[PDB]
């Protein structure tokens, strides 16, 4: 489900309203064992349009990194200090905060 | 023989044996010289002594050359090493040192500070260098919370709290920038050799990664004594050599050929002395001039006072034969026929006085003793006191003699 050519379709709850959500993506990349490397992992334009009022449609291009557990942590604190990765990094904190919210990172952590 | 070179290669480091300090060592060598007394039965000597065993086993390498031929066609407690050896444990136990106090070191949130064991006297040596590797990391990978470097021999708790004060100059590893700041280089992590290095001729501090060297990160720091020093949160753990061991990373030799080098370039590149006119009612008195001796290549002064020299001392060995050959081949070259005329009635005087019935080795051996007093009364370089110190990189009988 992380083809290059593969359409997301989904909502956002942001305040109170709803709008509506299409991601496309562009190019996969999703490295192996050994990472040393600062290329994004995945590509993709995000479109925001307005569901509950006429909000116009925002649509951007927007890069992202995976999280593997060697180089890339959960906690904003084991990614490397560079100038393309600080813009990632929040606080430990609200880390934990954000990734605690699934159920899955729990299912994850206690085996 | 070549038994005492062996050992004293095998006790000592090598880079400290090619400079003026080595005197020290030959001495310190030859008085306890009665627990020592082809280099395999030597090194096996020494290991039943012990210098190649702890415990990580201190291994050697010995090559096999008849079979490539075929196939193909504490000891330094006792001597009185005055040098950096070990680190210095903590009398409120807040470190785990090993036995050697070198091979691990770890502390047991506020840094753990220690230092040497022993302090380096600013007029006694040239080049002083040694190494640390990271074993362990408690953040990100390249991010080790380690300071070290050295430290001023005359603000500990501030050393705890902090890292280091106004007297450590040294380098950081959390942020890769020195104490007292600068872009000078960047954090070191997990199997990382830092070393840290001071230079007594110019006088300056430097550090280098991975065999790099990294520049020099503080300047004009002679007449001044250092400890090495290292702080440490806990979780991480250095280990540390000196030398005395394991070989280096750096190559510091080729570090200290070329600065030996340098300074040789920038040395090296009437016609009897008489008494001293200084001496008057018995005590020394200072020339208002700039120099005391005049000598020179292009004036041929210098080889006339040299040819005078040369002519007593074959004459005072009882060598007439080689100083008429010496007279003769001087006639045939040609202030010079004063000199013949001078070497000429000393060979006379002496076939008048064996008929009847020094000053070059004196030039050699207060060569030695100048150098070495230039070498520990801190001498300035040429006017100002950042000059370097070029007469810290000779040693006079390993260099010139042979």
């Amino acid at each position: 489900y992380l083809r290059p050519r593969m359409q997301f379709t989904g909502y956002q709850i942001s305040g109170y309203k709803r709008y509506q959500v299409t991601v496309n993506l562009k190019t996969v990349d999703l490295p192996k064992k050994d990472c040393t490397s600062l290329s994004p992992h995945l590509s993709g334009f995000l479109s925001i349009r307005g569901l509950t009022n006429q909000h116009p449609e925002i649509s951007t291009y927007f890069e992202a990194y995976a999280v593997n557990h060697k180089e890339l942590g959960f906690l904003s604190s084991s990614w490397k200090d560079e100038p393309v990765l600080n813009e990632f990094k929040a606080t430990d904190q609200t880390d934990l905060e954000h990734w605690i919210n699934f159920p899955s990172f729990r299912q994850l952590f206690l085996m | 023989d070549d038994v005492d070179r062996e050992f004293i290669n095998c006790l000592f480091p090598s880079y400290l044996l090619q400079q003026p300090v080595a005197y020290d060592l030959w001495i310190l060598y030859l008085q306890h010289r009665k627990l020592f007394h082809t280099r395999k039965e030597i090194w096996s000597k020494l290991m039943n002594l012990g210098v190649l065993g702890t415990i990580q086993v201190y291994k050697y390498f010995y090559p096999d050359v008849n079979d490539f031929t075929l196939r193909f066609g504490d000891i330094y407690k006792i001597l009185g090493y005055f040098l950096p050896s070990r680190w210095q444990a903590q009398p409120n136990n807040s470190l785990q040192l090993s036995q050697d106090g070198i091979t691990h070191l770890q502390p047991n949130v506020d840094f753990a500070v220690t230092w040497a064991n022993k302090s380096l006297p600013d007029n006694k040596l040239t080049i002083f260098y040694y190494e640390i590797k990271v074993l362990s990391v408690t953040e990100s990978a390249e991010n080790s919370n380690i300071v070290i470097g050295y430290k001023l021999v005359e603000s500990i708790n501030k050393c705890q709290k902090y890292g280091f004060d106004l007297n450590v100059f040294g380098y950081c590893g959390f942020d890769g920038l020195i104490t007292n700041s600068k872009e000078y280089a960047k954090p070191f992590g997990r199997d990382d050799v830092i070393g840290c290095g001071i230079n007594f001729i110019d006088g300056s501090i430097f550090f280098t990664k991975n065999g790099i060297h990294l520049g020099n990160a503080f300047t004009d720091l002679n007449d001044l004594e250092f400890v090495p020093y290292v702080a440490l949160r806990p979780g991480n753990s250095i280990k540390t050599n000196f030398g005395l061991n394991e070989d280096f990373v750096f190559d510091i030799i080729g570090y200290q050929d070329k600065w030996k080098s340098l300074a040789y370039e920038h040395i090296c590149r009437k016609f009897l002395l008489g008494e001293d006119n200084r001496f008057i009612d018995g005590k020394l008195v200072r020339p208002d001039v700039n120099n005391i001796n005049n000598l020179s290549v292009d004036d041929g002064s210098l080889p006339n006072t040299l040819n005078v020299m040369i002519n007593d001392y074959l004459i005072h060995e009882g060598l007439v034969d080689v100083a008429k050959g010496f007279l003769k081949d001087l006639q045939k070259d040609a202030e010079s026929k004063d000199v013949i005329r001078h070497n000429e009635r000393q060979i006379m005087k002496e076939e008048r006085m064996v008929k009847i019935r020094c000053a070059l080795e004196n030039v050699i051996s207060n060569t030695r003793a100048m150098l070495s007093t230039l070498l520990e009364y801190n001498a300035f370089g040429s006017t100002n006191s950042s000059d370097p110190r070029y007469y810290k990189a000779i040693n006079f009988d390993e260099d010139v003699l042979n």
